[PDB]
RNA sequence: AUU
RNA sequence: AUU
């Protein structure tokens, strides 16, 4: 049955663990999954996250407020994002950024370093790709990573609306312990590993309902050790079946109520709304981002 | 070099793009690519340009911004309307055209009143 | 491409070697493959056989003969005979037949042993699911099988047509050497492992367009060691992927010319027309069958 | 004891097996089971009884004799016509009622017009 | 990581 | 072998 998933969550028995860092040895590295003719690798990966982000209880507000990071390609193209509008409710605001131009459906595309992208709204969904070629180079040992990351810790607790949820890809190499750490202030986490690409120690560090403060108490090093532990010992099947059945992918619109933050309002009532994904915190006017230098 | 480098930068250098292409394919150049096909459930309206992906079991659906010559060009529109029709839709393409969709988009029209390909769709006049 | 495939034959390279026979250690022995909801095993693997069928030179005639033995099942209907019917041309005959009674789409269903069975006509394709229950009691060595294989080698060479083809099904255990040595009497043949069933020794031996004496000369002992040895040393992964598309499933009608047998009239030319699938020679009236005891 | 094994037992006892399983299903009984369903495109016109698999995208195609009670009990059929109009075809079945398709063949009938189940896909009269 |  |  699992290869009938879109993908497989990292389960609750290996967080709990408290494992060194060891090199990630994958039984079917680099593998390469016979996809449906003609679809992208980005187009595959995509509706799998999406897919299983369907299983999860996203608030999903009218006038929703998303953000792609590392959303373009050496093709010039933007597949994440293509998947990403045909995932959301319309009407959705999409905003996706990358350091090189490239050509998207996006309601808006950035162009720059993450670290010049500024806005004063606060956002529903966090969804970034973004990887650093550099990464690839070798290391004398995996520690973690800064860059963009630092970037995203920032946005997350800055520019996150409580209630939104948070996709962000991480690899062996390529994470960072203070993203885990943050993983820990939402309602709900997991490293989520699609079934098409199952031959990479690539993984979605999926946040679900943002609650501003620590719920859970995680050490992100030890939590990679972690993750490359539970992918050396789980080896997963490359697997495509449920790009078969796309009759229920749509993102369920369930006009998820927002509201404005009051001072200290957070009573336990909203914080059983906030955690059910049925209420989006932050204030409601016209978006303005840019990427201006 | 890159894909499609050489086509969309000769394409985006002539005056008339449209045709710098099309004259590009009646010489025998390889089509643009890296168009971006959606997986959908072919069981659309098979519509032209549509909000979501709506190829019928004839059809395949594309991301609007990949299949537009002068979106992959990085040039201006020279749309009537002032905007793209295709950038942030899907366009479905017949599957026996769908070796050349920016070519598909370029030489067909949609038609006003039922919204399908004219020529492949369209039943207004028959 | 292997898993879009409806299953794996095996390469000319292991049919010439010389290995004995050896126990079957299949990596995956026993996995069961997840199928489409609420489809059977028998119509998924019958389905895989007639994709895999539907590349090879079969003599498709006007009023087709097929018969099918095994059709039954512990169910008491007869899915394999569904496919069957589901593939081949309209208005095509189909009799099937098994020891016990079951419930079945064919034209005619004939109840008894398959040694019962008797009839003059001769017929354009045989499909064999036959298995002897008793092949799974522990045996000292495995040893060529008679029982239904027997009968079967009789009608191969007594009542199928020249241009005709086959396909049997065998197991590590259930084989016989006869029919391994018959299936060199065969313009082209196989053994083919569907791969929704590819945690199992089971196979199919297809012949191909029949020719009614020796064009390659088989040990059926040999035979048999060397697709043991293929199967122990090439794992195959489960996979149902060419069940997603079904849009040209059905047996393509090319109406194969059929001619009555005459005396010493198999030229050279007659020959090329039998090994492609392009002339079936049998008489051609009403046929009548029966397992009468 | 085998599948099935109770009811086609009852059922082929009582001089009108039709009313033995509708009375069987209203009391609660477990509607008959291994009905051989079929792959296939589900781009078929949706008839009712065909001689290949024309299922919709709402409906299931299942082998015509597994969907028959006189077949699948072993009894005589008391078709007017003197032969069974499932056997040897394929039966579409909503797929709302693909749960007991036998049932469903028993209770519903076929417009001889356009071939549709009257009340799931026949409009002919309205 | 952009199979 | 009738997962
Ligand atoms: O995309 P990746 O899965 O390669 O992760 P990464 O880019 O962070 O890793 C960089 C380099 O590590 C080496 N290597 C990584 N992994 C995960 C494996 C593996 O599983 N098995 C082997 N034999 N090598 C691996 C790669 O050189 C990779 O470029
Ligand atoms: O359907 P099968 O694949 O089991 O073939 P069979 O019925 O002819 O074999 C009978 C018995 O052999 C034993 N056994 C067979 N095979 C192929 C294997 C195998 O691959 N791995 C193991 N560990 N045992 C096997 C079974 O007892 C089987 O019933
Ligand atoms: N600091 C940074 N700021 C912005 N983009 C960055 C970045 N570091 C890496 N990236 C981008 O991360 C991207 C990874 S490739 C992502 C592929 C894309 N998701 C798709 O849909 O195909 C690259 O395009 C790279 O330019
Ligand atoms: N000597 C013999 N004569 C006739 N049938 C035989 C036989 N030996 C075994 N069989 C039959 O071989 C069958 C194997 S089960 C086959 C399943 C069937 N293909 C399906 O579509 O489900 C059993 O039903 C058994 O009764
Ligand atoms: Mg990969
Ligand atoms: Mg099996
Ligand atoms: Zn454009
Ligand atoms: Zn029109
Ligand atoms: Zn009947
Ligand atoms: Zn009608």
């Amino acid at each position: 049955s699992q290869a009938w998933q879109p993908g497989v969550a990292m389960p609750n028995l290996y967080k709990m663990q408290r494992m060194l860092l060891e090199k990630c040895d994958l039984q079917n590295y680099g593998d390469s999954a016979t996809l449906p003719k003609g679809i992208m690798m980005n187009v595959a990966k995509y509706t799998q996250l999406c897919q299983y982000l369907n299983t999860l209880t996203l608030a999903v507000p009218y006038n929703m407020r998303v953000i792609h990071f590392g959303a373009g390609s050496d093709k010039g193209v933007a597949p994440g994002t293509a998947v990403l509008r045909q995932w959301l409710p319309t009407g959705t605001l999409l905003v996706d950024s990358d350091l090189n131009d490239f050509v998207s459906d996006a309601d808006s595309t950035l162009i720059g370093d993450c670290a010049t992208v500024h806005t004063a709204n606060k956002w529903d969904l966090i969804i970034s790709d973004m990887y650093d070629p550099k990464t690839k180079n070798v290391t004398k040992e995996n520690d973690s990573k800064e860059g963009f990351f630092t970037y995203i810790c920032g946005f997350i607790q800055q520019k996150l609306a409580l209630g939104g949820s948070v996709a962000i890809k991480i690899t062996e190499h390529s994470w960072n312990a203070d993203l885990y750490k943050l993983m820990g202030h939402f309602a709900w986490w997991t490293a989520f590993v699609t079934n098409v690409n199952a031959s990479s120690s690539e993984a979605f560090l999926i946040g679900c309902n943002y609650l501003g403060k620590p719920r859970e108490q995680i050490d992100g090093y030890v939590m990679h050790a972690n993750y490359i532990f539970w992918r050396n010992t789980n080896p997963i099947q490359l697997s495509s079946y449920s790009l078969f059945d796309m009759s229920k992918f749509p993102l369920k619109l369930r006009g998820t109520a927002v509201m404005s933050l009051k001072e200290g309002q957070i009573n336990d009532m909203i914080l059983s709304l906030l955690s059910k994904g049925r209420l989006i915190i932050r204030e409601n006017n016209r978006v303005v981002i840019s990427s201006d230098v | 070099v890159p894909a499609n480098s050489t086509v969309l930068s000769f394409c985006a250098f002539a005056v008339d793009a449209a045709k710098a292409y099309k004259d590009y394919l009646a010489s025998g150049g390889q089509p643009i690519t890296n168009c971006v096909k959606m997986l959908c459930t072919h069981t659309g309206t098979g519509q032209a340009i549509t909000v979501t992906p709506e190829a019928n079991m004839d059809q395949e659906s594309f991301g609007g911004a990949s299949c537009c010559l002068y979106c992959r060009c990085h040039i201006d529109h020279p749309n009537p309307k002032g905007f793209c029709d295709l950038k942030g839709k899907y366009v479905q393409i017949p599957t026996t055209c769908a070796n050349d969709p920016v070519g598909f988009t370029l030489k067909n029209t949609v038609c006003t009143v039922c919204g399908m390909w004219k020529g492949y769709g369209c039943s207004c006049d028959q």
